[PDB]
């Protein structure tokens, strides 16, 4: 396990090229752009998965066993520059033209053969399996409504693939008259027992919605740790800790041999200056110099002076949410979810605690020790209710926010300041400015400029092309538009506030 | 005229070589380097030898000169600094070091030619010559030095200041 | 981020009572002498092991001898100056530990205050000090004269000397009084004598004269001093301001200074790995050997370190890159408003970074203060926040963050916290627990959990004034790691042939909630244990 | 033997040297390395043998010469010029930890003397020519200077200095 496999299955029928509204993207272009975005995300995150793009409904074919109307554009391999370049070549109006020219659209297909080809693609991989997943990008809800023999074979093959271990997922796009899953699917797609019976994604009509749905349902959640939440010494339940936010760093360079470019796997050794031999871990000590005094301790005691409590979460009490201050932020929050695989019955107690904490508007003050020999921090478990948007995408998971609370040592002093108030007229003018400069904020509305520039340069270099073209930063304010929107309010505010001499 | 700019160090019975201050025809530069107090630096003195190709050789440290026997050759002064002065385990695979003015520690703006070879002591009088050079540089380090700046790409990036005493010479062939 | 401070020191005189009555024993509470020793030891350990430049003097009163420069015969008797103004060291710590003994006499604490004032006045002539402080550790169980009081107050005001008072008891009003007694935890007006009441009245009036109503906040008990940073309150320094201009557009600029409000405190010194016998670093040579990924053992020179980058399944070497090719040219240091948005749109779970900034107007700028006040009040009235771009300098990576108003009775400012980028978000999906039939709690379980939550409340609506009181404020508690480390270091410095001592009891007491919550929990906890079966997996 | 010559008037010309050899005045063209406390990028000063500094240019030309700002040391010029905030002296003090001067290194500074100040249009033209010449050479030839502010931890300001030594006629 550890190397997930994902196959992108894109329909190539005629309906995937009608755009209706002239200002809306073609569903085919939506699919291509979503796949290319997934590739970019995988390379940026440096995540080693296997991805494949397959088209069905074409006249040309490239699959191993020469079935009809199944082209394997890309097999299972790590993402790279040339695959993304080819997908970009399929993008747009000219991309659609060249796609149709090189792989015609509109033909008879059978879903059983498509799923068989995908299963063969999964089998052909040598570097283990872990999670196997297929995604359908279609806008036809009844593909074999006129051939019951094909439909039964399709259901049988889908059941066989699901039994093998492959997870089938649907990415149904906007269709005139709505998309109905209950017609043909719900007998093919994978349903996670009773937890995922209802609450299915709605049909996608815009690129961002489809991208969010694709990213939400292919990323396996990895837990940082699996701690124990103890109400007291007896009642202990098992929880998982997650990092829903994490700073994205620019990958450091790797060392490669001149003879063959490959990782080196560096090692560290301890050597003695005089003897020139290896040093045992018990043949050295730790020192600290204070003024002119040397304080000597062994490694075990250095670890022992940091040991307070066993790892886990210890409940200290319950505190009203109004007592938590927004300006006391210390370090990024974590997420706490129940774990049933370690302690049985943890989920029921977790659910009851969440329900009652939400009802009473209270947070659980706890003591937090991540691992062994670490001094504790005080944390607040703030209850968090599940929230879905109009596309039924989970924008807020149910569980607990682990909020780190500062110590007295982390609170710094402010200098003395004389309070100067502003007259109501100045406040009114600034209110007018604020109203004229209003927008809507989303958590995913800005991109890191340094990372984007770095990866654009790397992409240009890996393709052996010339210098790329710099892009305008999206975190830099648009001063001109702001000035036109504000008008003479700035001048009037300056007249009221700023003295003429300064 | 009580000051001196060019000195002579005797190598053997017949050939005594010259130590200059300016790079007006020399090929090898010895740098005696001192680092002021910092919260990420624990090594104070490092001596290096730099050619016109930018290749650098570790010569001496706080433990003396017997480290030239190890023959530690790197391709840049920043690499030597990260290898030796930044021996911290966290700081090893952490960041890099660079000069924002494109100025070398020995040749300033002068272009670096393609690497040809690296001078390295082979004889026994070579160690004596290197010891004499190190002693002469250390004798003049309290009043003759220049400032050098390197930038570490930390968060936020930091600036490291070095006191460098430079001596230019040609080793006879 | 790091804290940068101005570089000013302070002179601190610790006036300690060692008299007869400050040694009494009681079955359950330590003597005031021992608690004062603990507080003084805490202060000095922090000063010594942080390597501050503050100078500390120690003046004992109630001693059996007399070593003060104002003796003159039958005046200011039984007052010793045990340590003059100098940097603290381990000799002072050893003296506090096992060289200073309780006395058998009594001294007026006003005379001791006069002696401490004389120490400050005559021992600071040749040096520079931004702050002069006196901390008094007494029990107020001695007769005193009221004659020199006005001169004392006038001298304190003229010379700009601050005062803090530490007593065995608290200054609470209508506390209501209340298993084993615990020191340093969060949870006695009739237990004090008349002389203590008179001393308390004099102390209160001196504190009111010196500062005002807020001066009563500066009388502490020995118990709460060990669980607070109160002894360092008048020698703390704020960081050097970050100066910039908040820009709304290309025509509105406000001169601002930003200070660090929250920043994690970390240990300044690491451990140096030294040889077991020589105890020197020079005998250890640490080297990195990668050689080859296979079992060949071939010598590898450092000339082969060319390195390269990875773009998925391909490698781009450093031979094809340039230093100037890959560098985001920042436009410079900036604090620019991208715009304004509703407060509910910016949530706490998306806060990132390792600092919080407080933004005030630039010093000595009336127009900037008025403009910033207008912005803050406009944001507060409309319930809005500012999304801003923040760049520390021309080299730091640009950030996007949120500035929200902060209005208090004595100051108003903006608060800046970093916000995430697109690449920093992980979109996971979790199963709903409310809509789960397998994990649906019953009514009885919900009632039991409700009882537990009601019984473990750490807040109280006292006085029926719609005021909510915190019974366990953890943001006023110091980090126990620093005290534990200092204690262990001092024990190793003074007792080389002994093992490290266990954690002090008051550290444990200050890390735990008041005992009033424990049993109130114990009953519903027992109720819950039966209703919820928790069986560990036996894989 | 003069390293460079600048025309002063019809009669006399002024010699500019790169070394201090019997020279009274030194013009320093200074570029300040990026610091979060510094709001000014480049400046230019004239320093005499007593350490007195007259400010010449502030990246807007020689127009600030007419203000006649004279400081007792280069640290004072930095305190009163390159900081946006008001009371810079209240926060820290600037000095060189090796007792080096920006113009004379570890030499002995003379007693307080009057600083040369331009009066006539010939002087203004000469300073304009000198500033243009110094700006031309700044990209190739310069040295590093360091000032230290007594903060905890100490603050370090790095300067890139191009120096030209010369004398004025009596």
């Amino acid at each position: 396990s550890g190397r997930d496999s994902l196959i992108f299955l894109v329909d190539a029928s005629k309906a995937m090229f009608e755009s209706q509204s002239e200002d809306e993207l073609t569903p085919f272009d939506m699919s291509i752009q979503c796949i290319q975005s997934v590739y970019i995300s995988k390379i940026i995150s440096s995540d080693r998965d296997l991805l494949a793009v397959v088209f069905y409904g074409t006249e040309k074919d490239k699959n191993s066993v020469n079935f009809k109307n199944i082209y394997v554009l890309q097999e299972l391999d790590n993402p790279g520059a040339k695959r993304i370049l080819e997908l970009d070549q399929f993008k747009g109006q000219q991309g659609q033209k060249r796609f149709q020219d090189m792989m015609g659209h509109g033909s008879d297909y059978s879903l059983s053969e498509v799923l068989w080809v995908c299963a063969n693609l999964f089998s052909d991989v040598q570097f283990k399996m872990s999670h196997k997943r297929i995604m359908l990008f279609t806008n036809e809800d009844n593909p074999h409504g006129n051939d019951s023999a094909k439909a039964s074979r399709a259901r049988t093959k889908a059941g066989d693939l699901r039994d093998t271990g492959i997870f089938l997922d649907l990415m149904h796009l906007k269709k005139p008259g709505g998309f109905d899953i209950s017609l043909f699917y719900r007998d093919i797609i994978s349903i996670a027992e009773d937890e995922d019976l209802r609450v299915h994604f709605e049909e996608s009509s815009k690129l961002e919605d489809l991208l969010r749905k694709v990213r939400a349902k292919e990323t396996r959640k990895r837990a940082l740790s699996r701690l124990k939440l103890k109400l007291n010494k007896d009642i202990v339940i098992s929880v998982g800790i997650y990092n829903l936010v994490q700073k994205a760093l620019k990958p450091p360079p790797i060392k490669l041999y001149r003879e063959t470019n490959e990782p080196v796997k560096t090692k560290t050794r301890t050597f003695n200056t005089s003897t020139g031999g290896l040093l045992l871990p018990s043949d050295t000590k730790r020192s600290q110099i204070y003024g002119s005094r040397q304080i000597i301790l062994e490694k075990e005691e250095t670890e022992e002076l940091k040991r307070f409590d066993d790892p886990g979460l210890m409940l200290m009490g319950f505190k009203p949410l109004v007592l938590l201050k927004k300006h006391h932020y210390l370090r990024p929050s974590l997420f706490v979810y129940p774990e049933e695989s370690l302690v049985i019955g943890s989920s029921t107690l977790f659910s009851a605690l969440l329900i009652k904490c939400l009802e009473k508007e209270v947070a659980a003050l706890c003591r937090y020790t991540p691992r062994r020999n670490i001094p504790p921090y005080f944390v607040a478990l703030v209850p968090q209710e599940e929230e879905l948007d109009d596309q039924k995408i989970q924008v807020t998971p149910p569980g607990f926010q682990l909020v780190f609370l500062p110590f007295a040592d982390d609170k710094r002093k402010m200098p003395f300041t004389e309070k100067i108030m502003a007259t109501p007229e100045q406040v009114g003018k600034m209110k007018a400015i604020v109203e004229k400069l209003r927008f809507t904020y989303r958590s995913d509305s800005f991109e890191n400029p340094v990372l984007q520039q770095h990866f654009r340069n790397l992409e240009a270099l890996a393709l052996d092309l010339m210098e790329p073209e710099q892009a305008v930063d999206l975190t830099l304010p648009k001063v001109e538009a702001m000035n036109k929107r504000l008008g003479s309010l700035v001048d009037e505010f300056k007249e009221l506030v700023y003295p003429p001499d300064y | 005229s009580y000051n001196r700019s060019m000195t002579t160090i005797h190598y053997n019975d017949d050939v005594d070589i010259d130590i200059h201050t300016d790079k007006n025809g020399k090929e090898l530069c010895y740098c005696y380097i001192t680092i002021d107090d910092h919260y990420l630096v624990d090594v104070e003195t490092i001596g290096v030898i730099v050619n016109r190709s930018g290749k650098c050789l570790l010569v001496n440290n706080h433990l003396g000169i017997g480290i030239v026997k190890d023959k530690r050759i790197s391709d840049s002064f920043g690499d030597v600094c990260m290898d030796t002065i930044f021996d911290f385990s966290e700081a090893r695979e952490l960041f890099s070091l660079t000069n924002d003015d494109n100025r070398n520690i020995a040749w300033d703006t002068d272009k670096l030619d393609d690497d040809t070879d690296i001078w390295t002591p082979v004889t026994e009088d070579d160690y004596k010559f290197l010891s004499r050079l190190v002693l002469y540089a250390k004798s003049q380090s309290d009043t003759v030095f220049d400032y050098y700046v390197l930038t570490g790409d930390t968060e936020p990036p930091t600036v490291f200041i070095f006191k460098v005493t430079r001596f230019y010479f040609n080793m006879p062939k | 981020p790091h804290m940068v401070r101005s570089g000013n020191k302070a002179a601190v005189v610790l006036c300690m009572d060692v008299g007869f009555t400050m040694s009494n024993s009681i079955p359950g509470i330590e003597s005031p002498f021992e608690q004062a020793k603990k507080v003084i030891t805490m202060f000095v350990q922090r000063q010594v092991f942080a390597e501050n430049k503050d100078e500390i003097a120690l003046v004992l009163f109630g001693t059996d001898g007399t070593d003060n420069p104002l003796s003159g015969g039958d005046q200011y008797q039984n007052i010793t100056v045990h340590r003059h103004l100098m940097l603290p060291d381990f000799d002072l710590l050893e003296d506090i530990e096992s060289k200073i003994q309780p006395g058998s006499q009594q001294a007026d604490f006003l005379d001791a205050l006069i002696v401490s004032m004389d120490v400050i006045q005559h021992e600071t002539i040749g040096k520079k000090f931004e702050k002069r402080h006196i901390e008094i550790f007494t029990d107020l169980s001695s007769r005193f004269s009221k004659s020199q009081l006005d001169i004392i107050i006038h001298s304190l005001k003229k010379c700009d000397i601050s005062l803090q008072f530490f007593l065995p008891f608290s200054l609470g009003k209508e506390d209501g009084s209340g298993g084993p007694f615990r020191l340093g935890g969060h949870g006695p007006l009739k237990g004090i004598t008349e002389q203590q009441k008179e001393g308390l009245e004099i102390v209160k009036m001196v504190m009111i004269s010196l500062e005002g109503e807020d001066g009563l906040d500066e009388i502490y008990s020995f118990s709460e001093s060990l669980r607070k940073l109160c002894v360092f309150k008048k020698i703390e320094r704020h960081s050097i301001h970050w100066p910039c201009r908040l820009t709304i557009g290309s025509n509105l600029s406000i001169r601002i200074a930003a200070y660090k409000s929250i920043l994690q405190e970390r240990v300044k010194k690491t451990w140096t790995v030294v040889d077991a016998k020589t105890l020197k670093k020079e005998d250890i040579q640490k080297e990195t050997v990668y050689c080859l990924n296979d079992d060949d053992e071939t010598e590898v020179l450092k000339e082969d370190i060319i390195q390269g980058f990875r773009y998925g399944s391909d490698i781009v070497p450093f031979s094809k890159v340039d230093e100037e090719q890959m560098k985001y040219k920042s436009e410079g240091k900036c604090f620019s408003v991208l715009g304004f948005c509703k407060s509910s749109q910016v949530q706490r779970r998306f806060f990132m970074g390792n600092q919080v900034l407080k933004v005030f107007a630039a010093r000595d700028d009336e127009a900037a203060a008025v403009a910033l006040s207008s912005l803050i009040h406009a944001l507060d009235d409309l319930d809005m926040v500012a999304i801003v771009r923040y760049a520390y300098d021309k080299r730091a990576n640009p950030q996007v963050g949120v500035a929200f108003p902060h209005i208090k009775h004595n100051y108003e400012c903006l608060v800046y916290v970093q916000l995430p980028f697109m690449e920093d978000l992980r979109q996971y999906m979790f199963s709903s627990l409310k809509n789960s039939k397998k994990y649906a709690p019953t009514e009885a379980q919900l009632n039991a959990v409700d009882a537990l939550i009601d019984s473990m409340s750490l807040a109280k609506k006292d006085e029926k004034t719609d005021t909510l009181e915190d019974l366990f404020p953890t943001t006023k508690i110091p980090n126990p790691r620093f005290q534990r480390l200092f204690q262990c270091l001092l024990h190793r410095a003074l007792h080389p042939r002994e093992p490290l001592p266990p954690i002090q009891q008051h550290i444990w007491n200050m890390l735990n909630p008041p005992a009033e919550v424990t049993t109130k929990s114990q009953i519903p906890l027992s109720k819950i244990k039966t209703l919820f079966p928790l069986i560990e997996a036996k894989k």
